[PDB]
RNA sequence: UAACUGAAGAGUUUGAUCAUGGCUCAGAUUGAACGCUGGCGGCAGGCUUAACACAUGCAAGUCGAGCGGGGGAAGCGGACCUAGCGGCGGACGGGUGAGUAAUGCUUAGGAAUCUGCCUAUUAGUGGGGGACAACAUCUCGAAAGGGAUGCUAAUACCGCAUACGUCCUACGGGAGAAAGCAGGGCCUUGCGCUAAUAGAUGAGCCUAAGUCGGAUUAGCUAGUUGGUGGGGUAAAGGCCUACCAAGGCGACGAUCUGUAGCGGGUCUGAGAGGAUGAUCCGCCACACUGGGACUGAGACACGGCCCAGACUCCUACGGGAGGCAGCAGUGGGGAAUAUUGGACAAUGGGGGGAACCCUGAUCCAGCCAUGCCGCGUGUGUGAAGAAGGCCUUAUGGUUGUAAAGCACUUUAAGCGAGGAGGAGGCUACUUUAGUUAAUACCUAGAGAUAGUGGACGUUACUCGCAGAAUAAGCACCGGCUAACUCUGUGCCAGCAGCCGCGGUAAUACAGAGGGUGCGAGCGUUAAUCGGAUUUACUGGGCGUAAAGCGUGCGUAGGCGGCUUAUUAAGUCGGAUGUGAAAUCCCCGAGCUUAACUUGGGAAUUGCAUUCGAUACUGGUGAGCUAG
RNA sequence: GCAAGACUAAAACUCAAAUGAAUUGACGG
């Protein structure tokens, strides 16, 4: 399953933007009911701290600006503990290393949900496999590209203009002509926010 | 027994027994002429139903009705047991 | 009997053998002398499809194993 | 090439055969302290040598007996 | 305490016991009822408690309660009982499994339908 | 180059406090069950209870190239088929966990042993005889099953002969086998048969050490413990026996007694531990209950026999038959667990020279959200912040970019076309090498030319068509613990894991609006570990909280001053065997990914053997004087 | 054990406390 809903809640209730609904003139400026959680009490609430409410709203908007659910999110973190290095940022890269989040970053599709419409429907070539699970791991050097008979909808072509001015990050190098990939090694604790905290995450899933 | 091969083995089973019971009695009553010699006292009369009883014992091993690590016990006890006699 | 054939465990539609050598009378994929190779009728891309321990092969065959059919085959197919 | 072991006669009223006690240190598995434990073999002596309160040393044979499957290699301390 | 005391008697285990004797192990089980009773809580307490009396395929005889506000039971009723026991009822262990077999589930509910055997409301 | 990385606390005794101490809670797990809800796929799993009773079908046959008879299609016959007898198989594979607390199992070692088929190696396969089925004739019986009289062949049986080696010898000698069949020109090949050896396999035997409780079970044993003669085994042995001697086992737990298949493993845990022994692998035990043996290389034999029993069934009353803990299935019991499916295509297994036949093993398919993993149920923009609901101070707030609206997309499902791979091979066609009168025949080896050969199977997969179209619920919202208001009710109805809520403004009951958490699931019950340092080895205590025996003396035991020599038992280090595979872990390899499958390592911390080191502990000798 | 009894020594069931030390009050024939 996939979260299908009001999107905006969402950011209303992680306090920040998280990126959903990537707009002309969102600006986060679009809902204008932003600085207010939703509901009907949600308006005289800025919100202290539980310490458990504190780490449980981390993960949750580290899950919603990725589309993870809490399965497939408690797996990436049980694996990410795995790895030799520091469990936070593996499972950052974990998270950055998923196929409809590198087609997000490379320019197709406008939100993680559009660059997830454009994989699930095949749209999208991984080395010449014409790929439909968004959950992929990209590794290091693979080539990403749009696949033929879908490159000539303004879907794309009008999302690669929002990712200029925007994005197409340092360990990405795509070619908006060609429309295509080639992503190489994964980011580190210093490409992404910094205000995702996920030593948060780490002593959530301790506890 | 259930199919025509189980009984064709239990009728074969009767034959083999009834065959084996033969040799292995003739074994034992050969056997038991060499004792009832050897009991006697003689020493010619117990050689002779030992030269009498070896040759049975033999041919009844080699025909796998007692095993021939029984034969050649049989064949050593009853020796020692008439060269004992005299 | 000492034989040396194929025990199949794999996935289900995607078998893989190893090639044991074993007593004949054991269960396909049940107790056995020893594991020489193995064969993978399907192995895409950059997977092994036959590997067969020689030696061991012919050490076996010289003790009196024997081997199937398909290990036979398979032994022509090593070796060459 | 052999497996020999030593030991105590406490018994010798067996017609050809004594009893032995050879002693063992066990260690505790969980509470890491090696404590004496004591096991007894019936061993044979055909000539009737071996007296109680020997040293004796003993070696495994065949089964001579029902219960003994020991048989003894020399006296170490005729005490 | 010493290391030779723990040696020569070592450490007891309590094994613990079950709360639910009746249940055998087994999650739930088939009662047939043979008095739908009502009792009155403990000290601070104050109401009219539904209670089963039961008898268990398992061999016993234990009184159970019945939640929810309603219900159908009456003198040989099957009904399928359950662990956990009623706080102020004291002696009352188990449940009635209500939309079990003959317990109907509870009427004109919406939320906690799934506790009480409501089926969803078309 | 990695094989590791690891540990959270809360509530509740009081007017308050600190402590002690129980109880309860938050995690993980499951062969689960139950409630509400339910789209798909891939992988697994699926009577845990009555080792309760079983309708029906199927689960072990095969060989005519061992042998007589037969029978008949096509042409007096040749091909073919097979009731018998005789080979081999039926001791495997499959099921179960009742019994079993040690004749089991695990680890590490041993002798005194057998071992069909297979591999090498030797020496052979000479010549006779008497039968018995089938068959024919009659007969008993309801049947099942039998009887009688003749006739028969054989690789069935038994003599005789001859033994490289084999066995027994008192060392001189003595003793002991076999079987033919087939293909080609009496000769050769094979396939058999005999006698041995040693290799494999497989099994039997022995030792030591471990393997749940219970002392509110302390004595047990008289073939019992040992010896000798004899007998018996494939083999050591009180295994059996007669005699002799008296022993043997026990507080390091004998005997008795409750419970229990055991291991690799599994779950949990930071570990140490604790629980557990489904599915997979190994071992054991069992086959309606209790005995027994036969035949065989192997059984004391799951679909063999005999005898006893219950139970079911047929009967003409005399007699007969049966054994799902094989696969399906039924009744029952139960909270609860599936189809009376397909094929031998693959991997095996049995028979056969082969052709081939058999195979409920297996490979597949069905059913079930039972688990794990994956995907979907659309994606953008969209403010007049519509209507409606809910709250409201009646203006507004909220649901909410949510919806409409406009623009796109087509996964999966549906419908059409293609479409691997799972099949290595065999048959024909030519040759080479052999063996051998022989280029025959038979073995092996090549080469290309076509025939074949897939249960699954509309396979995976690929490519088109259509259309947002076919696809969201469950629990919770007082604290613990993320998320709050109104209305109804009024110590009632009710809720409740604990604390506790409810007596007229209930954030705790019921409904609604809103919200939080999960999501094809979500809750509840049950169970195990955890948190619990709450049995404390790691890692607790005992003045007053539970806890020092009333006090001594002493047995077993534990622990013991200082110096020195030696030993090398503990201890340490190395080496060498072993520690099955699977699983766990690490690298990496294939499935579009993941589950899953898989290569190699690491690990298995153990035990054994062997070599070394002697500080400490122990032993032994010698001293000393602080106890 | 003459007996009175002593010693060894449970379970079902039940409760969510029981307890120690100290503190602030109140009370004390
Ligand atoms: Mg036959
Ligand atoms: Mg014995
Ligand atoms: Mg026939
Ligand atoms: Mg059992
Ligand atoms: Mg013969
Ligand atoms: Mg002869
Ligand atoms: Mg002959
Ligand atoms: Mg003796
Ligand atoms: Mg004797
Ligand atoms: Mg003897
Ligand atoms: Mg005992
Ligand atoms: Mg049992
Ligand atoms: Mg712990
Ligand atoms: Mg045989
Ligand atoms: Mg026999
Ligand atoms: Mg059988
Ligand atoms: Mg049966
Ligand atoms: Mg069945
Ligand atoms: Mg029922
Ligand atoms: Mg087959
Ligand atoms: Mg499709
Ligand atoms: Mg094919
Ligand atoms: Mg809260
Ligand atoms: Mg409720
Ligand atoms: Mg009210
Ligand atoms: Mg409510
Ligand atoms: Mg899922
Ligand atoms: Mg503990
Ligand atoms: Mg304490
Ligand atoms: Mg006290
Ligand atoms: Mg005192
Ligand atoms: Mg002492
Ligand atoms: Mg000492
Ligand atoms: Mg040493
Ligand atoms: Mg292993
Ligand atoms: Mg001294």
């Amino acid at each position: 399953a996939r979260y299908i809903g009001p999107k905006c809640k969402l950011s209303r209730r992680e306090g920040t933007d998280l990126q959903l609904k990537s707009g002309v003139k969102p600006f986060d400026v679009k809902t204008k009911k932003a600085n207010k959680a939703p509901g009907q009490h949600g308006q005289a609430r800025g919100g202290k701290q539980s310490e458990y409410s504190l780490q449980l709203r981390e993960k949750q908007k580290v899950r919603r600006i990725y589309g993870v659910l809490e399965r497939q999110f408690s797996n990436y973190y049980k694996e990410a503990a795995r790895v030799k290095g520091a469990t936070g940022e593996n499972l950052l890269k974990l998270l950055e290393s998923r196929l409809d989040n590198v087609v997000y970053r490379m320019g197709f599709g406008s939100t993680r949900a559009e660059a997830r419409q454009l994989v699930s429907h095949r749209s999208i070539t991984l080395n010449g496999r014409r790929v439909n699970i968004a959950s992929i791991q990209v590794k290091a050097g693979d080539v990403i590209a749009v696949h033929e008979g879908a490159k000539q909808q303004l879907r794309i072509k009008n999302a690669i203009e929002l990712a200029a001015q925007r994005g197409i990050p340092a360990w990405i190098e795509v070619d908006h002509s060609k429309l295509e990939g080639t992503f190489k090694a994964a980011p580190d604790r210093s490409d992404l926010p910094a205000e995702i905290n996920e030593s948060l995450i780490v002593e959530l899933y301790s506890k | 027994a259930n199919s025509a091969q189980a009984k064709k083995r239990a009728r074969q089973n009767v034959k083999a027994r009834k065959h084996n019971a033969s040799l292995r009695s003739m074994v034992r009553t050969y056997i038991k002429r060499t004792l009832s010699a050897i009991a006697g006292g003689d020493y010619a009369v117990a050689t002779e139903a030992y030269k009498k009883a070896v040759p049975v014992i033999d041919r009844m091993a080699d025909k796998g009705i007692i095993h021939k690590n029984k034969a050649a016990r049989h064949k050593s006890r009853l020796n020692a047991q008439v060269k004992a006699l005299a | 009997m000492v034989v040396i054939r194929l025990a199949r465990g794999g996935a289900k539609k995607r078998p893989f053998y190893q090639i044991v050598v074993t007593d004949s009378r054991n269960a396909r994929d049940g107790r056995f002398i020893e594991r020489i190779g193995f064969f993978n009728p399907t192995a895409q891309g950059q997977a092994e499809k036959l590997r067969l321990d020689a030696d061991r092969f012919a050490h076996w065959v010289s003790q009196g194993a024997q081997p199937s059919e398909r290990v036979a085959s398979l032994a022509a197919q090593a070796k060459k | 090439t052999v497996r020999t072991l030593t030991g105590k006669v406490v018994s010798d009223k067996m017609d050809k055969s004594i009893v032995v006690l050879i002693e063992r240190r066990v260690q505790h598995p969980l509470y890491g302290k090696s404590i004496r434990r004591s096991t007894k073999l019936h061993a044979h002596d055909e000539n009737n040598v071996a007296k109680i309160g020997d040293v004796v040393t003993i070696k495994e044979s065949r089964p001579i007996s029902k219960t003994k499957a020991w048989t003894l290699v020399e006296v170490v301390e005729a005490a | 305490a010493t290391t030779n005391q723990l040696i020569r008697k070592g450490r007891t285990t309590l094994v613990e016991k079950s709360k639910v004797p009746a249940l055998k192990a087994c999650p739930q089980r088939r009662g047939v009822c043979t008095r739908v009773y009502t009792t009155t809580p403990k000290k601070p307490n104050s109401a009219m408690r539904k209670v089963c009396r039961v008898r268990l395929t398992s061999g016993f005889e234990v009184s159970s309660y019945i939640g929810g506000e309603g219900h159908n039971l009456q003198e040989h009723s099957v009904v399928l009982i359950r662990g956990g026991r009623v706080k102020d009822l004291p002696g009352v262990r188990y449940h009635t499994v209500r939309g079990s077999l003959d317990c109907a589930g509870v009427k004109d509910r919406n939320q906690s339908r799934s506790k009480y055997g409501a089926k969803r409301p078309k």
